[PDB]
């Protein structure tokens, strides 16, 4: 890498990390899609 | 020498001759 | 506009629960016979499969496009 | 290079995955661009065929060099768009070099 | 486009007729694919007889059974299509 | 009486006098590759992708527009009628913008398939392509019209099935663009059908822009409840939420069309 | 929070997942990163965005920059070009 | 081919046939079969151009109403044919024929002459809007190959200089002897009649009985 | 053979020299037996046409008699009509501009003589809008004729009633096409129709109609007057009569002169018109029928004669018989290239093969003139050319392919060198 450095693209990380699995930095999978069926919230004003 | 309306106006003049419409 | 997928009869089991999965949000199904669609060449044979396997059936008659008369001349009709 | 994620959600990476691993759902982003709201590669389902690498038209999904990603919990192995995009940012320099070396062949 | 020799489609075709003639009580159809493969079709009762003739006939020795399989055409009244491939 | 006998590859089908060559192939069961011909839309002959070869005839004929005549043999798969398709598909594709992974009529394209089935494997158009400015025709139909194969089925539907008579062709040459000359939205019921009827994905649905891709969509056949015509419709569901409702044909009730409300 | 405003509600329990752990998100968001790139002022009605790098980029497409008001944007890169 | 409404070119520009023009429009309609007024689109649209060279979107709309035809139809005709300006056009509007017949007889020279003579490049118009230069296609009159159509007139068989002369005539004064400014009469053999030298024939000549 | 006599020529007013107005026409005696002819009846007139052997005279030379005859079938309650195309667009054609401008009357009586042959209620003349002045001349002539009562009710003493109208063209070559002239007359966009509903069957305004090149309508009264035989004698076999020949480009005296059809080409330029500029040796190529027809190189020119049968043997079309000549001083690759530019700026775009195909050849042809394209591309254009030739809705795609085919057929070595020239300088 010293001889021919790599291409820098102004998003690539500068601090790369090792396995963070046992440490609390670990990926915890989650759905990234937003809600699908929005619901009718009752009316808060007493009828 | 002819005017911009020569064709149209001449035609209108011919309208009288023009045989009846379908 | 292709009609090669409107040729063979298919019998499809009734659709069932597809609840969202809490961890990843993937669709989850508890019905085994959901994705199964068997293809049968003729209405008579498909009805037979339902009877011997004991599944209830409700056959829908094939509906094919009715003949339609077309002729390029018409579009240039004196009075349409 | 600009910073716009390559994937445009054509979703044929999902179509050709042999194991049904990739799940993609998309919607037009506010910019108006096409983008994937959710991209989930289930690595335990994935059999690392490399067809997704093959299929992508923009070549957004690539088989990265790292093989050492063993995880304590099963959930960590399931990967959403943010882990893969982060994986992409970390290994982009080598991925670019690797694709650079092999693209003439493909 | 694959190279096809009609020598085989002729040899195999003839054999098909030979088998059919020798075992007419069971052979229903005998076809050769465009891929030069013969596929005598026999009534289920002819399982024992047709095989035995092929295993033990000087002009057709078919000693080993490559495979026994059963495609399932649900539409077909007789659902399964036991296929025996011999060498 | 009134039953000519025409042969489609020697099958002696018999058809009422007046049937087109494309129609003759249909009753035998063959399907002429076609663009710009829709059963319930007038024959226009724009694409010429249906050229077939009646036997003993110098030139190939336009299937969708040629009244069949007694005795003719169609030779639909004749070496000639394949050059007559291998060479048309060369042209439609030449000016086409390859954004098939943008075109949400990805698997719902009668132009890739008719290209994957009836056309060539490569391209020779080493020249440059064209681009046509898009149009905000409305809030329902997204017209990315650089996709348009100038097949004039929209201009027909928009005049014949619906009485809008707004959409029209503008100009001549390779920059004939089929969009409203002045930007007036295509506001009418029956509007969304243009999506379903444009085989190209030039103008498609804006709400269902990029939410799905057709192979995934599980298709369940059901009934329109928004209006009392009870139009037949197919609800396309993916992973359990409805993604699109598009029409399914019922001769008597909705013959391939559905309202702007119920889709 | 995430690219798509994916933020578990204050009461959702998947937030337990993030308990004692990092919810993985990326600071670099595309919607913004493309904006930074300036509009390319080309001098031809129709220009092509091969995607940068030819075969190493995206399928080639031609954009019509004729509309004087707006700017053409490649359905792929998002790069914008104006005449 | 898109009309992006502009303050100048948009319906705010009101259009209406002068009373006289409307009379003309009526005759035009009479020629065609009754119940087929729509057929008079081209003729009427032209009359509009005669009235206003610009032929603005408003004009197109008027044509439609006058002929009770869908507005789009008028647009299609206007955007299809080429003799319709659809924009403002120069008082003189010269058009230079550049098909192979003319080019083979050096049409390109004429165009170049005009470009600098006019000082304006083709596809563009002079500042005074007096002259608009357009590279039009075969205008007929090919025999007199070097040829250009200034407005309605057909100036033919012109050598580069001749045009400059014509343009000057147009620039100061009017009616610059429109026609082939050469020795030949129409499309005759330039040197001498190769035929038709003798007097014409007479009525009844070599007529078969009845 | 050739060498028609001026006496046996048809448009004596050609080149003017005689009042194009009626008076000059009366000395010409053009309106001499018009009442009698119409009195003869539709059939007799059409018959004379057949005897004449007169072919199209316009673009494709279909037998005129048979064609006109197709509408001699009984009326089905729709008024039959006459359409006389005077678009005269084919590059190189000033042939028609003459009859219209110089001898308007000949065409006026051509119209009524032709009209009773088809029993047309009325005739519409579509003169190209470009020719505004030309229009001025004909309706002055048409106005004279009715004033006389030659046309209109009681036409020339005949109970026949025929009305003649002039329609403004709007700068379109395609308007010229038979199905498209109609649509322009109908007021829609000028886009041809398919032939299956033939023009006679579906007419303009759904009323049977027929379309003739103005030359074809103009000669019918004189041919009836002179009889089919006199006319049929001048031509060679099937090809008959004398067709006007317009020679333009690389000839000493470019002019339109009518000569016996079947006149040798080397001779046409040699006897009328004028010598090939720079000597007959300076003849790279000539396009006999105008831009649509393929050009023929000099070897053939010395031998080939201008008649449709001889030309089709030669692989070229008599067409409008517009002779365009190219000296050895011209870049043919660029000459034909502008004709493809002539067709991209003009085809309607209704049909897929012409729309993209003609634009595709234009792009390749421009590269060919530069020499940027490689030698292998040259035979591709050939293949692109025949895809367009048999697949188009109208003939213009037919027409665009032929010049491309001619350039590859006889000038393939020159294009290869232009290929080579650019490759060498890199
Ligand atoms: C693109 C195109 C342009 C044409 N232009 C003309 C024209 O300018 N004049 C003409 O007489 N015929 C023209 N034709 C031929 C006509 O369509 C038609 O065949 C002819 O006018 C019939 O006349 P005829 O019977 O006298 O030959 C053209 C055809 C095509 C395909
Ligand atoms: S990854 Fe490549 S293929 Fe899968 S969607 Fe994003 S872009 Fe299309
Ligand atoms: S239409 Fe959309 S999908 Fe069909 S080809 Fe053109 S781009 Fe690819
Ligand atoms: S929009 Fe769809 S339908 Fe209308 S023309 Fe273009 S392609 Fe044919
Ligand atoms: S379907 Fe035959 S013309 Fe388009
Ligand atoms: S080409 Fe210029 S006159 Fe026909
Ligand atoms: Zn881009």
């Amino acid at each position: 890498p010293t001889t021919n450095p790599p291409t820098a693209r102004k998003f690539i990380w500068t601090n790369h990390k090792f396995n963070v699995s046992a440490t609390p930095e670990q990926y915890v999978p989650y759905s990234t899609t937003r809600k699908k069926i929005h619901e009718w919230v009752p009316p808060s004003t007493p009828y | 020498d002819y005017n911009t309306y020569t064709f149209l106006d001449l035609n209108l003049d011919l309208s009288k001759f023009r045989l009846p419409q379908p | 506009s292709g009609v090669n997928n409107t040729k063979k009869w298919k019998m499809e089991f009734d659709t069932r629960e597809r609840w969202e999965n809490p961890l990843m949000g993937w669709a989850s199904t508890a019905d085994p016979l959901s994705n199964m669609v068997l293809t049968f060449s003729a209405k008579e044979d498909a009805i037979a499969f339902a009877e011997k396997n004991g599944w209830s059936y409700d056959v829908e008659e094939k509906k094919v496009p009715k003949p339609k008369s077309k002729s390029y001349g018409a579009n240039f009709s004196w009075n349409k | 290079p600009s910073g716009e994620e390559r994937c445009i959600a054509c979703k044929l990476c999902e179509a050709i995955c042999p194991a049904q691993a990739i799940t993609i759902e998309a919607e037009p982003r506010a910019d108006g661009s096409r983008r994937t709201t959710r991209y989930d590669i289930d690595m335990t389902k994935c059999i690392y065929c490399g067809f997704c690498q093959e299929a992508c038209p923009v070549d957004a999904i690539v088989e990265g060099p790292n093989f050492e990603f063993s995880t304590e919990t099963h959930e960590e192995l399931l990967y959403n768009k943010e882990k893969l995009l982060n994986n992409g940012d970390k290994w982009e320099a080598e991925i670019a070099a690797n694709i650079q070396a092999d693209y003439l062949y493909r | 486009v694959r190279p096809r020799s009609d020598v085989t489609h002729k040899q195999l075709s003839a054999f098909g007729e030979y088998v059919a003639e020798i075992l007419p009580k069971y052979v229903q159809q005998v076809q050769v694919s465009c891929l030069d493969e013969l596929e005598i079709c026999i009534h289920p009762d002819g399982v024992i007889p047709t095989l035995t003739f092929l295993r033990d006939h000087t002009n057709a020795q078919f000693k080993s059974l490559a495979d026994l399989t059963a495609v399932d055409v649900p539409t077909r009244q007789n659902r399964f299509e036991i296929v025996y491939n011999l060498l | 009486s009134n039953l000519i006998e025409v042969f489609v590859d020697g099958q002696s089908v018999m058809v009422e006098p007046g049937t087109t060559v494309l129609q003759a192939c249909e009753k035998v069961g063959m399907q002429i590759p076609r663009f710009c011909y829709h059963e319930r839309l007038s024959v226009a002959g724009n694409c010429r992708m249906c050229l077939v070869e009646i036997e003993k005839a110098p030139k190939v004929v336009a299937a969708c527009a040629m009244p069949v005549m007694k005795g003719w043999n169609i030779l639909t798969n004749s070496e000639k009628s394949k050059k007559a398709r291998e060479g048309v598909m060369e042209f439609l594709l030449a000016n086409h913008p390859l954004d098939c992974p943008i075109c949400d009529q990805g698997g719902e394209c009668d132009l890739q398939d008719q290209s994957m089935m009836f056309g060539s494997d490569r391209s020779r158009f080493l020249e440059g392509k064209r681009a046509v400015e898009d149009k905000n025709i409305g809030p329902l139909v997204k017209t990315i019209m650089t996709r348009c194969i100038q097949c004039t089925r929209c201009i027909r539907f928009a005049s014949e099935i619906a009485g809008v008579d707004d959409l029209g062709t503008t100009g001549r040459g390779n920059d004939m663009q089929v969009g409203t000359y002045i930007e007036k939205m295509f506001m009418s019921e029956l509007s969304g059908n243009v999506i379903d009827i444009c085989p190209v994905g030039a103008l498609t649905s804006k709400p269902y822009a990029f939410t799905a891709r057709p192979w995934e969509t599980r298709k369940t056949e059901s009934i329109d409840v928004m209006d009392a015509v009870g139009s037949n419709i197919v609800v396309s569901t993916r992973t359990g939420e409805v993604m699109r409702i598009l029409p399914r044909m019922h001769e008597d009730i909705n013959e391939e069309w559905i309202s702007d409300k119920t889709r | 929070i995430t690219h798509t405003g994916q933020v578990y509600d204050e009461k959702d329990y998947r937030r337990v997942r993030f308990v004692d752990r990092q919810k993985e998100v990326n600071e670099n968001f595309a919607i913004d990163l493309i904006a930074q790139q300036p509009v390319n002022e080309v001098e031809h009605r129709i220009i092509a965005c091969d995607g940068g790098g030819g075969a190493l980029g995206h399928p080639k497409v031609y954009i019509n920059l004729d509309k004087e008001t707006k700017t053409g944007t490649c359905g792929y890169c998002g790069l914008q070009f104006k005449q | 081919f898109v009309h992006r409404d502009t303050p100048e070119n948009n319906p705010d520009t009101p259009f209406d046939f002068t009373p006289e023009n409307y009379k003309r429009i009526e005759a035009i309609v009479k020629n065609y079969p009754e119940g087929h007024q729509a057929a008079a689109v081209l003729p009427v649209l032209d009359l509009a151009q005669r009235q206003n060279g610009w032929l603005p979107i408003s004009a197109m709309n008027k044509v439609a109403e006058v002929l009770q035809v869908p507005p789009m139809r008028v647009y299609e005709v206007a955007t299809f044919y080429t003799m319709y300006n659809r924009k403002p056009v120069g008082k003189y509007h010269i058009q230079v024929c550049t098909t192979t017949p003319c080019m083979l007889r050096d049409s390109d020279s004429i165009l170049e002459t005009l470009q600098r003579k006019l000082g304006i490049k083709v596809g563009e118009t002079t500042p005074d809007k007096l002259f608009t230069l357009i590279e039009v296609e075969c205008l007929g009159a090919c025999v007199n190959a070097p040829m250009v159509q200034i407005n309605d007139n057909y100036y033919e068989d012109l050598t580069p200089k001749d045009i400059e002369e014509i343009i000057d005539e147009l620039k100061a004064g009017k009616v610059p002897k429109p026609g082939p400014r050469s020795g030949r009469f129409c499309c005759e053999p330039a040197g001498g009649l190769t035929s038709l030298t003798e007097p014409p024939k007479g009525p009844g000549f070599g007529v078969q009985a009845g | 053979f050739g060498s028609l006599k001026d006496e046996d020529r048809i448009f004596t007013n050609l080149y003017g020299r005689h009042d194009w107005r009626l008076k000059g026409a009366l000395r010409r005696g053009d309106w001499y037996k018009t009442k009698e002819i119409l009195l003869k009846g539709p059939d007799w007139i059409l018959g004379e046409m057949k005897t004449s052997g007169l072919r199209g005279r316009g673009g494709a030379g279909f037998p005129t008699g048979l064609k006109w005859s197709f509408m001699n079938k009984p009326s089905d309650g729709r008024p039959k009509y006459l359409v006389v195309n005077a678009d005269e667009g084919e590059p190189g054609t000033c042939k028609d501009r003459e009859i219209m401008r110089h001898d308007p009357h000949k065409l006026v009586e051509g119209c009524l003589v032709g009209g009773r042959a088809m029993g047309a209620r009325a005739a519409y003349i579509y003169i190209r809008g470009e020719f505004y002045n030309e229009a001025s001349n004909l309706q002055v002539a048409i106005r004279e004729a009715y004033e006389a009562g030659l046309i209109g009710k009681n036409a020339c003493g005949s109970d026949y009633d025929f009305d003649v109208f002039v329609v403004r063209g709007a700068g379109a070559y395609i308007c010229g096409e038979e199905t498209a002239l109609i649509e322009s007359i109908e007021g829609k966009q000028g886009k041809p129709r398919l032939k299956p509903p033939f023009p006679a069957d579906v007419g303009v305004f759904g009323c049977p109609t027929t379309v003739a090149n103005v030359e074809t309508v103009a000669v019918s009264p004189t041919i009836c007057r002179r009889g089919g035989t006199w006319f049929a004698g001048f031509g060679r076999e099937r090809n008959s009569g004398t067709k006007l020949f317009n020679i333009s480009g690389h000839v000493n005296h470019p002019c339109t002169v009518e000569e016996e059809m079947s006149v040798p080409l080397k001779e046409l330029i040699e006897k009328h018109a004028g010598g090939v500029t720079g000597g007959w040796d300076n003849l790279l190529a000539v396009i006999p029928g105008g831009s649509s027809t393929p050009l023929i190189p000099k070897s053939v020119c010395e031998t080939v004669l201008m008649d449709f049968d001889a030309l089709v043997q030669a692989q070229t079309g008599l067409g409008t018989a517009a002779v365009i000549v190219m000296d050895r001083s011209t870049d043919i690759v660029k000459a034909i290239a502008r004709l493809i530019e002539f067709y991209k700026h003009e085809s309607c775009g209704q049909c897929t093969p012409c729309r993209e195909g003609v634009d595709w050849m234009n792009k390749v042809m421009a590269r060919f003139v530069k020499g940027d394209a490689r030698p292998a591309e040259i035979d591709s254009l050939w293949e692109i050319s025949k895809q367009i030739e048999g697949h188009t809705i109208c003939a213009l795609g037919d027409g665009a392919a032929w010049p491309v085919q001619g350039l590859i057929r006889h000038f393939r070595p020159e294009l290869e060198d232009r290929m080579q020239r650019f490759a060498q300088q890199h």
